[PDB]
């Protein structure tokens, strides 16, 4: 009920405050962490917030004096909030060299705001070797000591154990809304969903672990809905701009289904048991799969929504392109082809976090609900 | 016996020993512009390069119907030009300016960018082939921590292992250690007469005929016929040095930095325009990019040669190489592309030419393009670009 709704609503729509409110409340450090992956169990372990950072609806400025014009909307809009201090009261951000893009903005960021420690990370493509795991250990107990340099304290390897705990069984708390939220698709609407999802990056997970879990009570309270419009998978970077969300609504489209980096990418793969806490984070990069951002020669990503989309009676599979993100753009036409192939209807959408003239979309999305309607 | 001659001949050699190979069922890998070629070479494997191939066509004006082609099949046009062009081939079944065999393997290192990596991705998926990964993660610390060498080196001996299968042959320890000593001096040849331009003045070649050689390091690296081409390259350059000759048409008033790959569609275009305001590079940071330089049968000096490319070190680092590639070019300008196609070179180029300029005391200017789409460069805007900079280096030059 608007109980819930209402705090995860309040922390999502001022990031910003909430951080500051953390910080009074327990007198410890709020670390930022970019996009796709990060190591949030150290953070966690610190005692510290692990803050996601998505970008926003911005216009470009200050970032103009580092980038041109190709870069992608979300990076863009990180780096112009960073140049305007909307990230000050972080006491440093990961910035993980995934691609070219933040490859550079984590370069820039080293000179354009030197007040927030940039700790680089670099997650191995060949994931699956062991030395590709005692690799990534290497580079997590970099990311350790940094932190460390941070809040002062060590951090106690029981901790990150504990923290591994914490994260695992938020995971499969979520995994649990994504069938709930599925069995109730007329009451959740797509709004709703990405709320739900969203405020777990600006919350210690263990408090948006009980949150999720109370929402999923009042909902098995409620009988089993069949949805009355259209459902659909949406697969990208990230699709939260409330423009998009109502778009989907006015057209009576039910999102019960994801492969979006901001959402259900961020907990569909546990962290693996072991005894060696560092070893286990690494580990879970190596299962990871169905990711634009994850080396996979074989490309499963198209299959695996696949399997989603059937094992839910999706009706179609919307693509929330990123503006200029050429991971997802060199990804398309193959895990298009192979959706397509399996006899689902797909859409293509640009998502871009500087536009506030979206129109195309709407236009897209109408067509799309009348084409699945036959 | 001509330098240039032989050159051609040795890189249309290699396409043709490709498409024999093909032929008489032998595997042909694709490979990044900067992978280990010595893995590949100690099998006596045939080896072409995607981004040589491409920039080729590109010359020759045909990359613009391929780079079509792979947009018709849903690949964006913000997605570098060298991979559409070349998912274009791969859809159009090759091409006829410059065509090349399809690969039953793949070698992709992204010491250079990541976007390769994507790119090989898909092409593994299409023809559903063998990928090698030798993957250099981003060096942001000013060496390279002991953690990337160790993993570098297990790559390295999981290419190997890979290429055993491949090739069907067993790694031979005695044939690693001479193709090391041949790349190691094939690498040397292209830093010394690739470097001579920072002398001579004038330079004994004009900026741009670097391009062309390029081709060569590139492609046949450990290689005994690339040793003896470059001996007889340099035994021209230095001809040239010691009598005041070269390859650049008329007097070399200015000399210059250009940052970045040229346009290849508008190479041509590029020479000329340069030429008659009496402009040459002579400042460059390429002689450096396949130096790799490492001790025979030494795997940690090898990993670290390919990591510490210039694309893949900290910005500070990367700044160096152009500041001093001004320097000892002895260099009046600095002029900087905006390659709409790599956004790692293009997204820290701001940054970048701004510290070089404020270190060199130098003048700097810019145009937009890209090295093989045709679409993103505008003649008319390099000229009026270059001649501001003429202008800058004139006025500062009369004291
Ligand atoms: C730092 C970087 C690594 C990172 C990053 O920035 C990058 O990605 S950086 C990017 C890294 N960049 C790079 O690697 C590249 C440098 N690019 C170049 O310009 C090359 O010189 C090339 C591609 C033209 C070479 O390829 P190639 O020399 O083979 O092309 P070539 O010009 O030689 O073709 C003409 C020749 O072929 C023959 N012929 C053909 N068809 C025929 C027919 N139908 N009938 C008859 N004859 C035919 C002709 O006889 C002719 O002369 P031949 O040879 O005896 O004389
Ligand atoms: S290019 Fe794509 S993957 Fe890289 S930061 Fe941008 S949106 Fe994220
Ligand atoms: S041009 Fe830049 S992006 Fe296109 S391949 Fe060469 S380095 Fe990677
Ligand atoms: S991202």
């Amino acid at each position: 009920m608007e109980a819930i709704l209402s705090k995860m609503k309040e922390v999502v729509e001022n990031p910003n405050a909430a951080v500051k409110k953390y910080k009074s409340e327990t007198g410890k450090k709020a670390i930022g962490c970019f996009p796709v992956y990060c190591p949030e169990e150290i953070i966690h372990a610190a005692g510290m917030l692990p803050v996601g950072i998505w970008g926003g609806q911005t216009e470009l400025d200050l970032a103009k004096q580092y980038f041109p014009a190709f870069a992608c909307s979300i990076m863009q809009s990180c780096l112009e909030y960073g140049l305007k201090g909307a990230y000050d009261e972080l006491s440093g951000v990961i910035i993980p060299g995934m691609c070219d893009t933040l490859i550079c903005l984590g370069q820039n960021w080293k000179s354009a705001v030197p007040h927030i420690k940039y700790i680089s990370l670099v997650h191995p493509q060949n994931r699956k070797l062991e030395a590709g795991v005692k690799y990534l250990i290497s580079e997590y107990k970099g990311v350790k000591r940094e932190l460390e340099e941070i809040c002062g304290y060590e951090i106690e390897e029981a901790k990150i154990h504990e923290s591994i705990e914490v994260y695992n069984e938020h995971r499969k708390t979520m995994r649990d809304f994504v069938e709930v939220a599925y069995k109730h698709s007329n009451t959740i609407k797509p709004s709703i969903r990405s709320l739900v999802i969203k405020s777990g990056f600006f919350m210690r997970k263990e408090e948006h672990t009980e949150l999720v879990k109370d929402l999923i009570a009042k909902l098995n309270a409620m009988p089993e809905e069949v949805c009355s419009g259209k459902k659909v998978l949406l697969t990208g970077i990230l699709a939260d701009s409330k423009d998009i969300l109502d778009i989907l609504e006015d057209n009576n489209i039910s999102v019960v289904a994801d492969d979006l980096a901001q959402e259900t990418r961020q907990f569909r793969t546990d962290v693996p048991a072991g005894d060696d806490a560092l070893e286990r984070l690494a580990r879970q990069w190596s299962n990871i799969e169905g990711c634009s951002l994850a080396y996979d020669p074989k490309k499963k990503r198209g299959s695996l929504i696949v399997d989603e989309v059937k094992k839910k009676d999706i009706d179609g599979v919307i693509f929330c392109m990123m503006k200029f993100c050429d991971p997802e753009e060199y990804d398309y036409p193959l895990v298009r082809k192979d959706i397509e192939d399996s006899g689902i209807p797909t859409l293509y959408v640009e998502i871009d976090q500087q536009t506030q003239n979206n129109e195309q979309a709407r236009t897209r999305i109408q067509t799309f609900a009348e084409m699945m309607s036959l | 016996k001509e330098a240039r001659v032989v050159i051609n001949d040795l890189l249309a050699e290699q396409y043709a020993n490709a498409f024999k190979a093909k032929e008489e069922g032998r595997p042909v890998g694709w490979s990044t512009s900067v992978f280990p070629q010595e893995l590949a070479e100690v099998f006596d494997l045939n080896v072409l390069y995607p981004e040589n191939q491409a920039a080729g066509v590109a010359a020759k004006k045909g990359s613009l119907e391929l780079c079509e082609i792979a947009e018709s099949k849903g690949y964006s046009i913000d997605l570098c030009a060298y991979a559409r062009t070349n998912f274009g081939l791969l859809e159009n079944g090759g091409c006829e300016a410059l065509d090349m065999p399809a690969p039953d393997f793949l070698l992709c290192c992204n010491n250079i960018c990541n976007q390769v990596i994507k790119w090989y991705e898909n092409i593994s998926r299409e023809l559903d082939i063998p990928l090698i990964m030798i993957d250099t993660t981003f060096n942001n610390e000013d060496e390279v921590t002991q953690s990337r060498i160790d993993y570098i080196k297990a790559q390295f001996e999981e290419a190997i292992k890979q290429l055993e299968i491949i090739s069907g042959k067993k790694f031979d320890p005695k044939k690693f250690e001479e193709v090391m000593k041949i790349s190691a001096e094939n690498g040397r040849l292209w830093k010394y007469s690739m470097s001579l331009p920072a002398d001579s003045s004038p330079s004994p070649m004009n900026g741009f005929d670097l391009f062309t050689y390029m081709a060569v390091i590139v492609c046949a690296r450990g290689k005994k016929e690339t040793t003896e081409a470059f001996k007889l390259l340099i035994e021209e350059l230095e001809d040239n040095m010691k009598t005041g000759k070269s390859s650049f048409r008329g007097e070399e008033k200015y000399r210059i930095m250009m940052e970045g790959i040229p346009c290849w569609p508008y190479i041509g275009y590029k020479m000329k325009t340069l030429a008659k305001f009496g402009v040459n590079m002579t400042g460059s940071v390429y002689p450096h990019a396949w130096a790799l330089q490492y001790e025979v049968n030494d795997l940690d000096g090898m990993a670290v040669a390919y990591s510490t490319m210039f694309n893949n070190v900290n910005l500070d680092r990367m700044t160096k190489y152009r500041v001093d590639s001004l320097v000892e070019g002895k260099c009046d300008g600095a002029f900087y592309h905006m390659n709409r196609s790599c956004k790692l070179m293009s997204l820290i180029q701001y940054e970048m030419q701004r510290r070089a300029a404020e270190e060199t005391g130098l003048p700097y200017a810019g145009f937009d393009g890209d090295q093989a789409d045709p679409r993103a460069f505008t003649n008319a805007q390099f000229e009026t670009r270059i001649q501001g900079l003429v202008e800058v280096m004139e006025e500062r030059k009369k004291l």
